[PDB]
């Protein structure tokens, strides 16, 4: 019933799937490809329809050659191994995965409400209650992921899908990693990077809590706390850490954000002995029923308009490309475990 | 205003990750 209650069995389930991942559970010819919903470095996500069931899904297609070239094999293997092992209401569900001579495929649940990013940019900013509804789901999601020793490392509105009920599905696990203790890769999105990432220090799950501070600020303000035209200028602002707030931010919101956007690790909320409860019991979340959120019993502030299955009105248009499959297998050993 | 400065910036579209 509560998230903590769920965690007992959930960790056991996750570890079993993590240790013995599912492979090769569909084939490309089982899906009709409809429309591109998004792109990334090595490919794209398309709306597809599973011909046997008629169900719609969001299929990520990655070009193996492009991945190897840019030396991102391990991160792509992390993405799939983690996604196939997790199970949480606010995470996109992986339904199938497979590979062919050219590409890697992950067939995920389709979130027809589109990206939070789209709605946030259009509307400008969210009210504090609206932002708080979303933030609470992220707090619960990180409680889950962190309990499994997973760091997510790419929180931003672009990666927070909205489902038919107005709830979040976190997607794009390309930077997610299972690590006990510290890791060192300089990765993430500039606006969302914790100072310790930028300073090449070694870092832990506390970076996700820093990023939560950036997300809540951006949701409530309409712009992130640190922005500039060049990433290097953004990094300088982050390490300096001198956040200023809009005058419309409540006192409680500002206090929470000062504790999340905390450069000092012995002081950052989410990274103290009391863990997630420093955040859950903060005054800004006084109206939040954590069990009701987890059980999706709270009426969402925003429900996307949805004109039947396969409608994509909540997504931007992208240039379409033919999916090419070589007659020769590419990079087979590198992606053996996929 | 800060909002106007943001909207005039080069970082209001979808943001890419950086990566090793
Ligand atoms: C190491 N690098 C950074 C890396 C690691 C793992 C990866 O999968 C990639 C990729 O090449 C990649 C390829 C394609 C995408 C992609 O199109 N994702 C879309 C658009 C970007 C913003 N996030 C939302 C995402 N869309 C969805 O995931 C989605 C899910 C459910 N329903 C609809 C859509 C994302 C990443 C790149």
């Amino acid at each position: 019933e509560s998230v903590k209650e769920f965690l007992a069995k959930a960790k056991e389930d996750f570890l079993k799937k993590w240790e013995n991942p599912a492979q090769n559970t569909a084939h490309l010819d089982q899906f009709e490809r409809i429309k591109t919903l998004g792109t990334g470095s090595f490919g794209r996500v398309m709306l597809v329809k599973h011909m046997e069931t008629g169900n719609h899904y969001a299929m990520k297609i990655l070009d193996k050659q492009k991945v190897v070239k840019l030396k991102e094999i391990e991160h792509t293997l992390n993405e799939k191994r983690i996604l196939q092992a997790v199970n949480f209401p606010f995470l996109v569900k992986l339904e199938f995965s497979f590979k062919d001579n050219s590409n890697l495929y992950m067939v995920m649940e389709y979130a027809p409400g589109g990206e939070m990013f789209s709605h946030l940019r259009r509307i400008g900013r969210f009210s504090e209650p609206h932002a708080r509804f979303y933030a609470a789901q992220i707090v619960l999601t990180f409680e889950y992921l962190h309990s499994l020793d997973l760091i997510y490392r790419d929180l931003k509105p672009e990666n927070l899908m909205i489902d038919q009920q107005g709830y979040i599905k976190v997607t794009d696990f390309g930077l997610a990693k299972r690590v006990k203790g510290r890791t060192w890769t300089l990765c993430g999105t500039p606006e969302y990077l914790a100072p310790e990432i930028i300073l090449s220090k070694g870092y832990n799950k506390a970076v996700d809590w820093w990023a939560l501070g950036v997300l809540i600020y951006e949701m409530a303000a309409g712009y992130p706390p640190f922005f500039a035209d060049q990433p290097i200028q953004i990094y300088e602002k982050i390490v300096s850490g001198k956040v200023r707030f809009p005058s419309h931010f409540s006192s409680d919101l500002k206090d929470l954000l000062r504790n999340l956007l905390q450069v000092d690790l012995t002081k950052r909320f989410g990274n103290l002995k009391n863990g997630v409860n420093d955040i859950k019991n903060h005054k800004w979340f006084a109206t939040t029923d954590w069990i009701a959120i987890y059980q999706r019993k709270v009426e969402a502030p925003f429900i996307p308009k949805f004109k039947g299955p396969g409608d994509t009105s909540n997504f931007d248009d992208y240039e379409e490309e033919e999916i090419r499959v070589s007659i020769n297998e590419k990079c087979g050993k590198e992606f053996s475990e996929f | 205003t800060t909002y106007a400065d943001f909207i005039a910036s080069g970082r209001t579209g979808r943001r890419n990750a950086i990566h090793d």
